[PDB]
């Protein structure tokens, strides 16, 4: 059930630099059970959304040339509309006479003005801000992005958080989608000193994870334990209350 | 009242396997593969002839191990072989020879000071 | 900003890769931060 | 015990408020979780001594000795003494608490002690280091007064008395565990002592903890921040300390057991394993043989002793 | 005496005791300074913007709890590592009789010193820790006889 962006997913919440230690984090993530098919309009185009790709092959593109698109697939929110001129760009809920078929040629701010480089955007709408991340590496066979285990290390940003649409690692240079089957849970890293590092893990993909998390550690001795107490499910309460 | 109760996990060591069962603590499983017993629900196991000594413990008199390749099996205790003597009113049994052993044996001795 | 204190300034070696503001440790305190204004790694302890 | 449930009742409020605290009721599962491998580690230790199980013969003739006292009885269902009967005879949790089985049973327990048992009286003190090795009773017999510093064909001369007073005495012994009703004392203590920690633990909930009303479902959600944050932290530091002091008299509880255990287990292999010569180590008097016997959470031991009776003045 | 040299070269379960105390510590000291980094209510942890902007009528509840919370995890740092002390205080008294009986002289003791009957023994050095060889002696062959 894995089909890659692989183990990114994890998007790194701040710059802290946490090095070499374990920390779990409770963040917005993405649900299981991610399936979908091919087919006509009376092999992957705009998935099911947030901000990239999944979880496991391998790849490096030199592909992707055009676009006329919104991200959303709508434009009205935030498109990959490029009257961006990469120092400035445009991003447009700003109303301006849409029309419903988009066309192609021959305020909105960025400087303050009107991706398998896996440079990670920001529409994170706390009281209104815009920023990017950044990170690199390309698409030419199925799905795919690369292996690790941590997050990376902090120069310089501005960050806030991300909403843009296609779960993320993304896709570009160095019918319907397909994507697959991620566990949303808490998410361990190990930074090393010198910053090769890409992974994490989940805690319920199994009782196996479930143990993985609850002992806070990664090389589950053989044994036996015990995880959180599962209560009964109590559907309904007790007639046993009067009136 | 309604219940409620433990959920356990029975596992061997990740660079061995990673095939894992479920234990339910204090449950019935017909209020709830399948491997009915006194403890509760067991997936994986089976009531096996053979037998051999407790390995990894999981209580009430019951022992599992990863067994037959090796799986998550639950069997019942065994202690050990029997044996018997012959023992009558003019009978007398002699040894003739010996060895020569060597065992070990370990300790603490003390902890470490903080302030 | 906002620390002060007497003692012997000491170098630093801490590397920075493309994504800070300012320095932050795992104790959940302040150990290490580059300096802000000369762009500097600055390590006191 | 269920740290979460118990002390916020259910309640989700209580859930997203109290998160400021942390791992309390995980080192204190860690406590319980010791204490628990701790028990099944010391039942282990002391009823796990011998590596063979062994089995007497069918016919019973050993000169006199009508061992049928201690012996499992075939005929009855469960295979144990009467006297291990008359013992089990006179020998007689919801809003987050749990209570575990053991892990050894009744049934094998009386396996290895019926299994100690024959070995002894089969093979002596042979079994206790190497195979074992058939040898008559008398000869025994005559080994052990050898090794208290008397003649051996005193016992020849004597063996038709002293099989009937060694018959008499087990007769008189079984008379006077039977009439004896004061010797369940430490274990009654035990169990009393338990039922009451629990039951004021339970108890405990029932007060207000100070509490300026005692309502629980409605105004702990009618009103919640500064009445909520004080009874239950006030419900909390009764609940943790009456479990700080649970813990750790259950702990040097455990300890005082712990230490009656390894004393146990010292007279297991010296008194019974073989014949000792510390003097009233195994009992007063001159100590010969040991017949172990299993109790709940107990055990019973036996001695058998030599002892002069009829002296006369010399020069 | 090369077959024991080879056991102990070749099983690693021995140092389970010993890393089981190790361990013990370990952790006892990861969570009392984990304990330190928590608000119990008050909203910030660090003193200097406590004292700055939020005065001690908050803050004498944030010492309060935090002297109280320390109560219950120092006297429980000092007490299962006293309870501890108890029981490294009886395995030392055991340790010393062990060395006493056993290595000064012959012991006629049954199962005290290893597993048969006991000849020799030479006690090795541990950290925090004693090792000991028991050498026993043990018959082989048997026959019947009359």
């Amino acid at each position: 059930a894995y089909t890659n962006s692989f183990t990114r997913g994890v998007y790194y919440p701040d710059k802290v630099f946490r090095s070499s230690v374990l920390h779990s984090t409770q963040d917005l993530f993405l649900p299981f059970f991610s399936n979908v098919t091919w087919f006509h309009a009376i092999d992957n185009p705009v998935l099911p959304f947030n901000d990239g790709v999944y979880f496991a092959s391998t790849e490096k593109s030199n592909i992707i040339r055009g676009w006329i698109f919104g991200t959303t697939l709508d434009s009205k929110t935030q498109s990959l509309l490029i009257v961006n001129n990469a120092t400035n760009v445009v991003i447009k809920v700003c109303e301006f006479q849409f029309c419903n078929d988009p066309f192609l040629g021959v305020n909105c701010t960025f400087e303050y003005v009107s991706f398998k480089n896996l440079r990670e955007f920001v529409f994170k709408n706390i009281d209104g801000y815009f920023k990017i991340y950044s990170k690199h590496t390309p698409i030419n066979l199925v799905r795919d992005l690369p292996q690790g285990f941590s997050a990376l290390e902090p120069l310089v940003d501005l960050p806030i958080g991300i909403n843009i649409t296609r779960f993320q690692t993304l896709l570009a240079l160095h019918a319907a989608y397909y994507v697959g089957y991620l566990q949303p849970r808490t998410f361990l890293l190990k930074y090393n000193e010198n910053g090769t590092i890409t992974d994490a893990v989940d805690c319920a993909l199994d009782p196996l994870s479930e143990t993985k998390c609850t002992l806070k550690s990664f090389t589950v001795e053989k044994g036996i334990y015990q995880t959180s107490n599962f209560r009964v499910q109590p559907t309904e309460s007790i007639v046993r209350f009067p009136n | 009242p309604c219940s409620f109760g433990g959920v356990s996990v029975i596992t061997p060591g990740t660079n061995t396997s990673n095939q894992v069962a479920v234990l339910y603590q204090g449950v019935n499983c017909t209020e709830v593969n399948v491997f009915q017993t006194r403890a509760g629900c067991l997936i994986g196991a089976e009531h096996v002839n053979n037998s051999y000594e407790c390995d990894i413990p999981i209580g009430a008199g019951i022992c599992a191990s990863y067994q037959t390749s090796q799986s998550i099996i639950a069997y019942t205790m065994s202690l050990g072989a029997e044996n018997s003597v012959a023992y009558s009113n003019n009978s007398i049994a002699i040894p003739t020879n010996f060895t020569i052993s060597v065992t070990t044996e370990i300790l603490p001795v003390s902890m470490t000071k903080t302030s | 900003n906002g620390l002060t204190g007497t003692g012997v300034l000491t170098e630093s070696n801490k590397k920075f890769l493309p994504f800070q503001q300012f320095g932050r440790d795992i104790a959940d305190t302040t150990d290490a931060v580059r300096d802000p204004q000369t762009l500097e790694i600055l390590d006191i302890t | 015990v269920d740290c979460t449930m118990y002390i916020c009742g259910d309640s989700t409020e209580c859930s997203n408020l109290l998160l400021q605290y942390g791992s309390f009721c995980t080192q204190l599962n860690r406590a319980l979780t010791g204490i628990a491998v701790e028990q099944d580690k010391n039942t282990q230790e002391v009823f796990a001594q011998v590596k063979q199980i062994y089995k007497t013969p069918p016919i019973k003739d050993f000169g006199g000795f009508n061992f049928s006292q201690i012996l499992p009885d075939p005929s009855k269902p469960s295979k144990r003494s009467p006297i291990e009967d008359l013992l089990f005879n006179k020998v007689t949790k919801f809003n987050g608490l749990t209570v575990l089985p053991p892990l050894l049973t009744d049934e094998m327990i009386a396996q290895y002690t019926s299994a100690l048992l024959a070995g002894t009286i089969t093979s002596g003190w042979t079994f206790g280091a190497g195979p074992a090795l058939q040898i008559p009773f008398p000869m025994q017999m005559a080994y052990r007064f050898n090794g208290i510093g008397v003649t051996q064909n005193v016992l020849y001369e004597n063996q038709k008395l002293i099989a009937n007073q060694f018959n008499s005495a087990i007769g008189k012994i079984q008379d006077s565990l039977s009439s004896t009703p004061s010797a369940l004392g430490k274990l009654q203590d035990v169990v009393n002592q338990n039922a009451q920690a629990l039951n004021t633990l339970v108890k405990q909930l029932s007060s207000n903890f100070g509490a300026i009303s005692s309502v629980l479902n409605d105004i702990l959600s009618r009103l919640d921040p500064p009445e909520a944050e004080v009874q239950i932290d006030r419900l909390i530091t009764g609940r943790l300390q009456s479990l700080q002091t649970y813990v750790t008299q259950q702990l040097i509880r455990a300890a005082e057991i712990r230490a009656s255990a390894n004393l146990a287990a010292t007279k297991m292999s010296e008194c019974v394993l073989g014949q000792s010569k510390r003097v009233d180590f195994c009992g007063k008097g001159y100590h010969l043989m040991s017949f172990p016997q299993s109790a709940p959470h107990g055990v019973v031991f036996l001695h058998v002793t030599y002892v002069p009776a009829q002296e006369k003045n010399f020069t």
